[PDB]
Formats: structure tokens, C-alpha cells, sequence
């Protein structure tokens, strides 16, 4: 489905924080003794509404929320942290869950380069 | 199940991974990106008065966590310390690890007592409480959070100043609920839903600066009369202890 | 290996409970603040012995205790979550960890649709 | 490893990821379940004396709790609230987020006292307690739980009424333990295995129907004489406090 | 890259203790009521520096140091038990998140059993 | 990222997954390893005065725990009970879940004082501390730990003894710290960074075995005069209440 933007309004910039997990150190900041305080472990970045995707995002977000909701009530875990890595999974079963079936629509390898040296 | 984005022909797309045709390439969990985003980006009334009608006490539902990754600057936060009318404590502690939100332009302290005719404040429009990389269903006390919403993405292969504005309220989380902006122990205002952040500031600069300060032990409340949008888009004092300001 | 029922009785109706994660709502049901308390998020079904599945079941539990157990002995997590997620992708290793030999025995991928493509 | 059904020629069998042929499809998470199956089911006696003696106390040993998503209705559980002669607890109060099982039709509730010379309750047999959606190998204090085991499978491509049965327990977990069912807080039957719930709440309702709970302030602990299978496949009374009931 | 021990010293034997996780149980041993407590569910085994493993390994681990402790310290779970399980799905990702096609460097299939298949 | 362990052409090599070729096979997780080794093993000083300068102090940092599956015997490994001098704990209790290391040679147990000034106790170095399959970034309340790294790898498809050496500290922590290995409560000798855990236990020893323990109520401390490599490759007493011992 597209997204609609259904909101009274729509702040088209995005000023974010997150952190840099790979975070390349300066000598010894990455020691937890001597590095930053959990205050100062954030990066910063500025988003534009490009194609749209700043205003689209709230959308998403805002449509995410019944069924996160509803995942949340049915789940036992206190804090969760596997939604992302459970999508992976369901992404690679969706494609390689079953037998592949060369040239079906649900089979995602393509033997074109391999079929011209065949005739050739 | 819980949507997902993807960016097909230009635009955002809500995909999940059983919807994706083989031109889709997910290389690696990198990724894969949860976002949370800021009901100020929707428009929603921030002020103290207006966000605050918007949680209200609940039992029987046992609260839940879940994390995101990044998250937007806010301009409003709250930090609420609630009591009811013999002391016990409304809110519970925050759980180990749960620290508050990073980047508050002005973060609303409210202090105050209620009924608190419930175990846990839920949000009534079903949104979370954004916390440090969690999000809550129920709100934590003396823990700063923003009020948002989470989005799960496929990504396609200025310094920070805080100021905090410290609020009293009685009756809080009721139909008739009333706040008092705080300007030292002993000073306060009454405040309306119209008083924006940066007013309030410049409201106890002028304050301070001139000596409307309770002079006495006593407790001096102000209040502005009415003769006196969103924000990235955009006197004299006779006592009548209440009291007036022109 | 099949599974043989060695029980003293069993109870060949399954009367279960479960929750629904889809669960999809009706009006504000989703919102925590007004939907059900923790007692009422239920659902139920019947399921009747076809092709034995209630006695294979209970029995499969019975003998699936050893190995979990011995498995909660070596882990070192409070609250266990991860067992089925593991499974998956064990799943997906045991096909596609290696390079697959196109008509081997271990390698689930079906080119006759398009052998049959060469050969027209 | 840890084994998993799948339904190969109309029959389930146990066959792991490892073990499985090309033409099995797993296509989502979603066909993976987690199901937790009750020992009634099997034939085991759900009688007060009979399940607590599966019950046994030790040390040295840490508890561990697994998940499971679906879980089978139960005719038994219990709920046990034990102390020591001196007044300490024996049994940890319930853990943050783990709740009693959703579906019983009669919950035993048993207080009493017992050396308890083990830092945990465990099962004997080795099975599990089943609490909502959560499988522990240990007795929490006051929690409702059923005895049972957990199974894994792949999947191919009536109101609820609930009654509380209360008893009171002598020398807990031992060689010698006796049991008392309660019909108030003076009034009590001396309990025996062959005691079936709807007998149990038959004679607390014949008691309760024409007089015979304590009318003084003492004891009165009654007795039913001898001479008085599966759940799915289914008077004189005079005082001797002690008695009997013809 | 290749490890190479910059370390002042290197213990070249390693004896170690790990759990058994099948842990094939001897009578009623699995039953945690009646199995060993926490001090004695260890087996050992020892280790000598065949192909420099032990010298290379302790290097290795002085050396995942850093990206461990900045992993770390970017995430807000309190205990870390899925590093492994989120390298096993970035191992599919990386060869099955895509379309294979035949031939390609960056595509884990072989024809050759089948192509002389055709070709005979 | 998080490096990999995995071995080609006979050497182990550093390799995520990302940079793996297709003759790499992958047919389960069991490949996949955690392995904690110990800084002994790269040859650093285990002495109490040494080891403790390798940790010190510091707030606002979160500690963080990850876990591993095989762990290295140590020989030396230490167990912290630090108080400040008005008498507070310095260091964390033990979360639930969370045991001392299982293979230590020789536990050295110290028991002290000092300042204290930070919230948790960090490695000065970055390396973790190993406890029973977890690792953490800080100290626990008299659990039993080594000093350790982890490490990652992809595989290709004599009884346990142990003994407690207990110490005395003062200032712990700091550039003047001072160290008393205990014979009993009353007795004491000097510790000194040479002393070696072997000839700390022949010390004892000898002291008991002919009678140079304290026959008062008041502290007697020993010394040892300057008079009198790795763990794997390997007298006249006077008193002057200080005293001497040649
Ligand atoms: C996604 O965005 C939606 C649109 O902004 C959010 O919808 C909001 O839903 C809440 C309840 O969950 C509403 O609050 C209640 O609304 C009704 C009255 O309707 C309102 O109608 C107009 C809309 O602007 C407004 O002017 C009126 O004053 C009413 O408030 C009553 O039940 C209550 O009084 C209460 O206010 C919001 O009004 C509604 N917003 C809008 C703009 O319609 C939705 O919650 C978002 N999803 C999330 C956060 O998960
Ligand atoms: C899977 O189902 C099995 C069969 O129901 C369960 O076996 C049970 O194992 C427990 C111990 O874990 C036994 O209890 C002990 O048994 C022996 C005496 O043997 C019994 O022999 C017959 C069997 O019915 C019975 O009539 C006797 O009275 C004895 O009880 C002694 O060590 C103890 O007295 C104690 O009772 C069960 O008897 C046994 N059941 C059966 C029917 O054999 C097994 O535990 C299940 N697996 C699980 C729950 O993980
Ligand atoms: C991986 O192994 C490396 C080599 O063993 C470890 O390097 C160690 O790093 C710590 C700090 O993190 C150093 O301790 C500090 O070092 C300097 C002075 O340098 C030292 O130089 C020589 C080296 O032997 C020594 O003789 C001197 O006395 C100095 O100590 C100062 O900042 C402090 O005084 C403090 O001692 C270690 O010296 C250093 N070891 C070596 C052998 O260079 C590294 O930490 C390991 N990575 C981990 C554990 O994650
Ligand atoms: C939409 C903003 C965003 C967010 C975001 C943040 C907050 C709220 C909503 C959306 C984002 C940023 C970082 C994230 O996680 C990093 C740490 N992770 C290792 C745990 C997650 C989301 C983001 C996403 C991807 C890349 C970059 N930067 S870019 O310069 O390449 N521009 C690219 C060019 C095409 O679209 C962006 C920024
Ligand atoms: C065997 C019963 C069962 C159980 C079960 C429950 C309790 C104890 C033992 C077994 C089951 C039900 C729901 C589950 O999870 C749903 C929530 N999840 C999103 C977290 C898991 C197990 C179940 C399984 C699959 C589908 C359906 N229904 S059906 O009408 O399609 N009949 C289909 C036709 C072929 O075999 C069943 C029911
Ligand atoms: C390097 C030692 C080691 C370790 C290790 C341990 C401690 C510290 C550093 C490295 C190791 C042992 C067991 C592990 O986990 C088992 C429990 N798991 C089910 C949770 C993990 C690492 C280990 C690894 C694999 C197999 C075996 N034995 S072997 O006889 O086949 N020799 C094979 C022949 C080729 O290289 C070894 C031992
Ligand atoms: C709050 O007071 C108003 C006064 O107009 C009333 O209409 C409303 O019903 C009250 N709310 C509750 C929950 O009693
Ligand atoms: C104002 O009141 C707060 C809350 O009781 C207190 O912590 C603070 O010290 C007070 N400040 C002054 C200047 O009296
Ligand atoms: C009010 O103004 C005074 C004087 O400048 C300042 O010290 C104080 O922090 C201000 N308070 C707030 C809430 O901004
Ligand atoms: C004393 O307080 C009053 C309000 O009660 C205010 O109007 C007046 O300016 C103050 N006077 C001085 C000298 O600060
Ligand atoms: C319990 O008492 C019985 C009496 O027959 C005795 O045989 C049995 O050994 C006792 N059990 C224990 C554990 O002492
Ligand atoms: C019966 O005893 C229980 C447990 O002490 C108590 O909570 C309850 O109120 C009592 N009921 C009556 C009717 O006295
Ligand atoms: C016993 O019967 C009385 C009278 O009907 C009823 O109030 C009470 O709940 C019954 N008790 C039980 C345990 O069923
Ligand atoms: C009083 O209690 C006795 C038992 O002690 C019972 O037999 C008798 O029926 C009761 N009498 C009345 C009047 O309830
Ligand atoms: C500790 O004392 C020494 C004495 O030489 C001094 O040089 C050093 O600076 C002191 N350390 C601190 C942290 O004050
Ligand atoms: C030695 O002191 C410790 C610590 O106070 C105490 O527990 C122990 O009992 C003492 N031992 C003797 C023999 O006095
Ligand atoms: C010291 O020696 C005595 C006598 O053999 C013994 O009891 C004691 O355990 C020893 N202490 C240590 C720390 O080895
Ligand atoms: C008594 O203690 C002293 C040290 O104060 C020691 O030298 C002496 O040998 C001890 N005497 C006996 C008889 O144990």
C-alpha cells in the first residue's frame, strides 16, 4: 500500500540522533572507563522531505502503531528486541523456505548469464 | 502483522518482507532500521495543559518495551513527579536502563498530586513514551520522555541546549486539573494553554529582572490577563496572595 | 523418528488457548489504555484427534523435556524466547550455508521448468 | 537437540531442520509454534496429596523459564503458599511479568507449613509449571500455575468459569502430610485422595445448606468415613473437635 | 587480515570448560531436581597450538576488543545474547538476500553436476 | 564490526561474514562460538597490588553484559568486598543470574577500604571481567571473577582444586594503596608485588606449623625482607606489633 499522509500537520525536516555503533575511536575513547558518559554517545544528522520520505515516515509511523500495539499485548517479553532480526528471517524464508523452482516468479535466481554460455 | 517501509518508484511503501518482489536486495540486518518519531511533527498541541489530558490511569494491563534505534530532537519533553493527596508515590520508579530522552529543548517538569485511579498512566490516543532508545507503553516517574510513535524501515542499499520548566498541579488527570508555572519556591503564575515555552522564559526573565519576587515568607501567585503556530514554522504588576499583571 | 503414544491415558480433545497477534481490532480495542486487561486478550479453539495429532502431541512434549531441560541447564538466560527463531535459522543454514550443486541430494533447487526451456 | 514435530504422511513424527527433505516448506516464523500440553492429559492423578508429592525442595540449582505461545484449557491448578514453622516464606514471590495460568476450572489453593529444606520447589518428574505463556522449572509463591510439558512443531503451509478449592496442609513436602479442605475459617474436612473437586464442592455445599459449619469459636474439623476416572470420559452427620459424617 | 600475536607472552595450551548442551543424560540426571547443581554441570577439555590457533586466538579476542565495547556501549540491552544468532542471518543475507544469478562471483550456486547433464 | 574468527589455508584469520566466500559453509549455528580467554594467557602481572591498579572508578558510564560459552581454567582470579570509611558497599551485589567464575586455581579474596569515587568499577585497559558464561564491563560485590577478552569464531565443519588467599586493603583504588595477606583475623604479613600465590600458601604454612601465629588479642603483622616467570613454563622470625622475619 502507499502511504497517505493523514495529519494535521507535517514538520518536513527530520533533525535525528543515534549512535554510531562501529563509533571508529580516537585512542583509548572506547574504553568504557575512560570514554564518553551515556549522555555524550549520540551523533546527530538533517533529513530533507526528498521523494517525500520525511512526511511519509510520520505517516508510517503513526499507521505502525495498532499493530505494534497488538504484538506488544500478545507477547510475554518485558523489553523487545528481535522485531528487526525476526523480519530478516521472514524475509529469507519467504524466498528460500521451500524447493526454488527456476524461472518461477517466486524463485529469485536468474541463470541468464549462465544460459547464454550454454548456447554459445 | 507490524508494516514495514520500503522506498519503491520514489516513495515511501508500507511492504512486508512476504510482499517484496526479487528486485528487493537485503544484504545485511543494517538495513533494517527502527525509527521513533514525535507527535510535535504531527501538530499535536505540546503545552503543558493539552498533553496532559492526553494519558490517563489504568489497571489490569501489564506495561511493555520496545526499542528503536534513532530518534528525533524534540522541542517539548515532560518529567512528571506525582503524588496522591496522602503521599504515595502515583508513578512507578524507572526500571534499570531506562534513562530519558536525549535531546529536549524544554523539558516540563510537573510536580502535583491526583487520584491516580489506576496502576500505570497509558497514553489515551495510543502512542508511546519515548525514552532513551525505549519506548514505553506507561510512563516512568521523574523519567523525561516524549510522547511518539515507531516506524520499522528497509533502507535501499547547532549545539544541544535543555532548559527545564518546572510546573505545580493539583488534580492532576482529571476534568478539572490546574498548574501553576513556578519561578522560585514561593512565586508562581497560573498558567493557560495559550502560553507557549519561549513566553514562559521571557515571562521569568521580566519577573526577575525588575523584582516581582515574593518578598515575604508567603505564597505570591501572579496572573497574566488575557489582553496579553508550530514551532518550526514560525507590562506592570499590581497585587491585589493573588495578584494581577498587566 | 515416529512418535508412539506410551502414556497411561490421553485425552484426545484439545481444548486450547492462545492469543492473537494480528488480533484485529475493533475501533480503540488496540490502545492499551482501552482495550482488555491481561485476563481477557484469549482466544480458544477445538481440535480433535485427526490423524492422531492429539496423542503424537502430548507424547511429543513428554519427550521434548529431556533435551529442553538439558538445554535450559547450559543457558545462561533468565527468560528463554529464542528457541524457535534459532530453529529457523538453523533451517535455512542446513539448505543454503554451502554452495548448492544443482540434482544434488542437498541442494533444493528445481530446474526442470526451465531445462525444459533450453530444450524447445 | 532439541526435537520437532512434523507431520510427514498423515502422522506426526520428530524429525529436527536437519533432518527435513526439500519438499518441506517453511515459508514464515509464523509456522513455528511453541505449545505447552497438560499432564492431565496423560492420566496423572490431580489430587492435592497425589501432585504434591511430584513436588520436592533443593539447592544449588538455578531456575530457568521458557516461553510457549498456545497452552491447553486445564480441569487442575494450584496455588501454593507455604511457610516454615518460624513464619519465612519457602516459595519466591512471582517474578516480574509471570502471572497464573489463564484456564482452570478449579484452583487449588493450599497454605500450610513444611521444613522446606530447599531453596526452590522443582518437579520430580522433571516436567515444568505452566504460568500464563510462561513455562518454569519452579514453584513461585501464590501463583497459579498447571503441571505440564513443552513441545515444538512445524506447522504445514462455552464460557470460562473458574472455582477456588482451599486447604490447609500440615509437615508440606514430607513422608507425613496432612491435608485439611476448608469450608470457612473454623470448619474443615479431613482430606483423602479418592476426593474429587465436584465432591469436595458438593459437600461444602450440604454443609453450608443445612447447618453444619462451626457454631462456636473453636475448631471443628469433620471427617468423611469410608464408606462414602479421567475428567473427559465421566447423609448423617454427628459430633464426636473431631467428628464424623455418615 | 591475518592475526598477528603482539601480545608480551602466549600461553600455548589451552584448558578450558565449556557446558554440554545435548548433555545425553545417564538415568534421571536430565531432572533438575535431581541433576547437578550449578558448580558441576562443566566439561573440560584441553587444547594444544596446532596451525598457532591458541596464540592466534588469544590475539583475536585482545583484538574484538574495541568493536565489542562500542557495540556495547550503542546498545540499550543489559545483557547481550544474540551477537551470533545476527551473524549466522547476515551470512544468509549476504549471498541469498538478493537475486543469485548463475556464474556470478557473488553467487554460491554450481552448475557443473547438471550442465553435463544437458550436455550428454 | 564485531570481527570473526574463522580458519583458511591453516592459519585463523579475522573475516566477517560479509567477506566470505562461497567454499565456506555454514550448515549451522553450532559452528558459531563465543570464547572468553584469559590476560594471564597473554602474560600479565596476577598479583592483588598489580591486578587492582588495572581498575578503577567512574560514573554516568551504563554497565553491559554479554555472554560466552567456553571459558579458559584460570589461575588466578579475584573477589572484591570494598566499603567506603563511613561504612557504605562501593560495589554492586551480584544481579540475579550472575555466578562467580568455575575454574580458578587461587581465589584471591580482598577485603578493604578507600575512597570510592565513581559508581561502578570499570577495566583502566577495556577488558572485561568473566564470570560464570557472562561478561561485564564492572566489578560485582564479592563474586569471583578474571580478568578477560572475548572472541568470536566460526568453526570448520586431573580434578578441579581451588583455594582462597584473603587480603587486607586499605585506600584501595588509589596511588598509596596498602595490602595485608591474612593468616587469621589476628595475624598478618606485609604483601609485597613479588609474592607469588604458592609462596604465600608455604608462608602460612610455616607460620602455623611452628607457632608464629598472634598469642594476644592485638594485631600482630609480619614482614618479609627484601632477602627472601609465567604460571605455565614454570627462616628466622623476630619481633620488634611489627616484627620480622628472615
Ligand atoms: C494517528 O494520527 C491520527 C490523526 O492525527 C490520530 O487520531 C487521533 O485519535 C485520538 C484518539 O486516539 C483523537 O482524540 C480523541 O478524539 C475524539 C474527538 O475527535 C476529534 O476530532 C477533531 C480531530 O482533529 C478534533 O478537533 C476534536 O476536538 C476531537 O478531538 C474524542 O474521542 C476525544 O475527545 C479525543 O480528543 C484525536 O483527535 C485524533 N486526531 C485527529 C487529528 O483526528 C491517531 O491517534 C494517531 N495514531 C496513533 C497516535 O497511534
Ligand atoms: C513421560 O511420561 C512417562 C510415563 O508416564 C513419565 O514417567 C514417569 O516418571 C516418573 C519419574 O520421573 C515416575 O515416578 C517415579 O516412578 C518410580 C516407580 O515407577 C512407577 O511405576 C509404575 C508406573 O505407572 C507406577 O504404578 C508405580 O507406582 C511407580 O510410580 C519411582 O522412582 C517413584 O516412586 C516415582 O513414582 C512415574 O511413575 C513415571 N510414570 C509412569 C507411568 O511410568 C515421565 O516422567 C514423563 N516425562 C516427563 C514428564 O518429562
Ligand atoms: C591488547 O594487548 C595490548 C598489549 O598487551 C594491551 O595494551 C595495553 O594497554 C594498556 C592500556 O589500555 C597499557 O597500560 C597503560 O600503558 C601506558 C604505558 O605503556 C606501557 O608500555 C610498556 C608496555 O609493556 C610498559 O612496560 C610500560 O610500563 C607501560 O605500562 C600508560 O598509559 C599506563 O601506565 C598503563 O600502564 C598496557 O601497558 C598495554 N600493554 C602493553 C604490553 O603494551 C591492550 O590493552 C589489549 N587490549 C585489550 C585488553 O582490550
Ligand atoms: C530518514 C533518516 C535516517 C534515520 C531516521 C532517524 C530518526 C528518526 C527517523 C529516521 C536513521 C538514522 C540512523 C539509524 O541507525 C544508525 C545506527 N545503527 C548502526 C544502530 C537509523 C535511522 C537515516 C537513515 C539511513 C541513513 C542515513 N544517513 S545518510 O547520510 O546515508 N542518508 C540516506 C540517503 C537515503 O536515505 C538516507 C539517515
Ligand atoms: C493442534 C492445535 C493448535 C495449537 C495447539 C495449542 C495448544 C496446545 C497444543 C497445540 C496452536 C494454536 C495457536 C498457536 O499460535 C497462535 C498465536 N501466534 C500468532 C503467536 C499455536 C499452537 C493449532 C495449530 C495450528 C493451527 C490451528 N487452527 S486451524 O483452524 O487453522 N486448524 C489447523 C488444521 C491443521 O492443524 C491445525 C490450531
Ligand atoms: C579451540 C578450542 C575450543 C573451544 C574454546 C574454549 C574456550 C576458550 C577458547 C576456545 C570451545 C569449546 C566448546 C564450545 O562450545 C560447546 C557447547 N555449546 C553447545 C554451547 C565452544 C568453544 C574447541 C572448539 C571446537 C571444538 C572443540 N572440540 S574437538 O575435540 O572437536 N577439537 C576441534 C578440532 C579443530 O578445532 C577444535 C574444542
Ligand atoms: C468533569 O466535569 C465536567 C463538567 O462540565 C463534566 O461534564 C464531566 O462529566 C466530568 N467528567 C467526569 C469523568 O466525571
Ligand atoms: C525549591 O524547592 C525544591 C523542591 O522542594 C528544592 O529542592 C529546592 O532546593 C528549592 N530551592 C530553593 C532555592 O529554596
Ligand atoms: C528565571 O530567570 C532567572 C534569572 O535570570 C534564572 O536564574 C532562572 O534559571 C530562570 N528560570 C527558568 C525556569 O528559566
Ligand atoms: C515586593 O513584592 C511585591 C509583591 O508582593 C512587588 O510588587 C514589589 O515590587 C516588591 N518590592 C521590592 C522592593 O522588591
Ligand atoms: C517416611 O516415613 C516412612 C514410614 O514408612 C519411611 O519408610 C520413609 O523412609 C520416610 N522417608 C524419609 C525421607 O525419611
Ligand atoms: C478467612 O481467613 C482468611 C485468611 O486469614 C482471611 O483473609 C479471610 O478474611 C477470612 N474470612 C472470614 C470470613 O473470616
Ligand atoms: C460453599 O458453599 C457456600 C454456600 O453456597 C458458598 O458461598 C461458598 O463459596 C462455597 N465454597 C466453595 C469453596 O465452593
Ligand atoms: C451447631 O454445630 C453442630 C456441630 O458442632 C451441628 O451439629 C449443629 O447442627 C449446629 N447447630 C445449629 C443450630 O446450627
Ligand atoms: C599519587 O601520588 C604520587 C606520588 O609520587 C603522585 O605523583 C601522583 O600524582 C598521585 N596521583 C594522583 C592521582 O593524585
Ligand atoms: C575471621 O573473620 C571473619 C570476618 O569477620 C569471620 O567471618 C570469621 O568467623 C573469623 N574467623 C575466626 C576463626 O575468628
Ligand atoms: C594455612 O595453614 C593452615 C594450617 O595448615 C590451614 O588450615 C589454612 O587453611 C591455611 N590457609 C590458607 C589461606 O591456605
Ligand atoms: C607467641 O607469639 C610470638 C610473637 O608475638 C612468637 O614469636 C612466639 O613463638 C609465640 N609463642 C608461642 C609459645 O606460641
Amino acid at each position: 500500500e502507499a502511504i497517505v499522509n493523514a495529519q494535521p500537520k507535517c514538520n518536513p525536516n527530520l533533525h535525528y540522533w543515534t549512535t554510531q555503533d562501529e563509533g571508529a575511536a580516537i585512542g583509548l575513547a572506547w574504553i568504557p572507563y575512560f570514554g564518553p558518559a551515556a549522555e555524550g554517545i549520540y551523533i546527530e544528522g538533517l533529513m530533507h522531505n526528498q521523494d517525500g520520505l520525511i512526511c511519509g515516515l510520520r505517516q508510517l509511523a503513526n499507521e505502525t502503531t495498532q499493530a505494534l500495539q497488538l504484538f506488544l499485548r500478545a507477547t510475554t517479553e518485558l523489553r523487545t528486541f528481535s522485531i528487526l532480526n525476526r523480519k530478516a528471517i521472514d524475509f529469507l524464508l519467504q524466498r528460500w523456505g521451500g524447493t526454488c523452482h527456476i524461472l518461477g516468479p517466486d524463485c529469485c535466481i536468474e541463470p541468464a548469464d549462465w544460459t547464454k554460455n550454454i548456447t554459445d | 502483522s507490524i508494516p514495514l517501509g520500503v522506498i519503491h518508484n520514489s516513495a515511501l511503501q508500507v511492504s512486508d518482507v512476504d510482499k517484496l518482489v526479487c528486485r528487493d536486495k537485503l544484504s545485511s540486518t543494517n538495513q533494517l532500521r527502527s525509527v521513533g518519531l514525535n507527535l510535535e511533527g504531527n501538530g499535536v498541541a505540546t503545552d503543558v495543559p493539552s498533553a496532559t489530558k492526553r494519558w490517563g490511569f489504568r489497571s489490569g494491563v501489564p506495561p511493555k518495551v520496545v526499542n528503536y534505534e534513532a530518534g528525533e530532537w524534540a522541542e517539548n519533553c515532560y518529567n512528571l513527579e506525582i503524588k496522591k493527596p496522602d503521599g504515595s508515590e502515583c508513578l512507578p520508579a524507572a526500571p534499570d536502563g531506562i534513562r530519558g530522552f536525549p535531546r529536549c529543548r524544554y523539558v516540563h517538569k510537573v510536580s502535583g498530586t491526583g487520584p491516580c485511579a489506576g496502576d500505570f498512566a497509558f497514553h489515551k490516543e495510543g502512542a508511546f513514551f519515548l525514552y532513551d532508545r525505549l519506548a514505553s507503553t506507561v510512563i516512568y516517574r521523574g523519567t523525561t520522555f516524549a510522547e511518539g510513535v515507531v516506524a520499522f524501515l528497509i533502507l535501499p542499499q547547532s549545539g544541544y541546549y535543555s532548559t527545564t520548566i518546572r510546573y505545580q498541579a493539583t488534580g492532576f488527570g482529571t476534568n478539572e486539573t490546574e498548574y501553576l508555572f513556578e519561578v522560585d519556591n514561593l512565586t508562581y503564575v497560573q498558567l493557560e494553554s495559550r502560553f507557549t515555552p519561549q513566553f514562559l522564559l521571557q515571562l521569568n526573565e521580566t519577573i526577575y529582572t525588575s523584582g516581582k519576587r515574593s518578598n515575604t515568607t508567603g505564597k505570591l501567585i501572579w496572573k497574566v490577563n488575557p489582553e496579553i503556530w508550530a514551532f518550526w514554522e514560525t507590562l506592570s504588576f499590581t497585587v491585589v496572595e493573588s495578584a494581577s499583571s498587566g
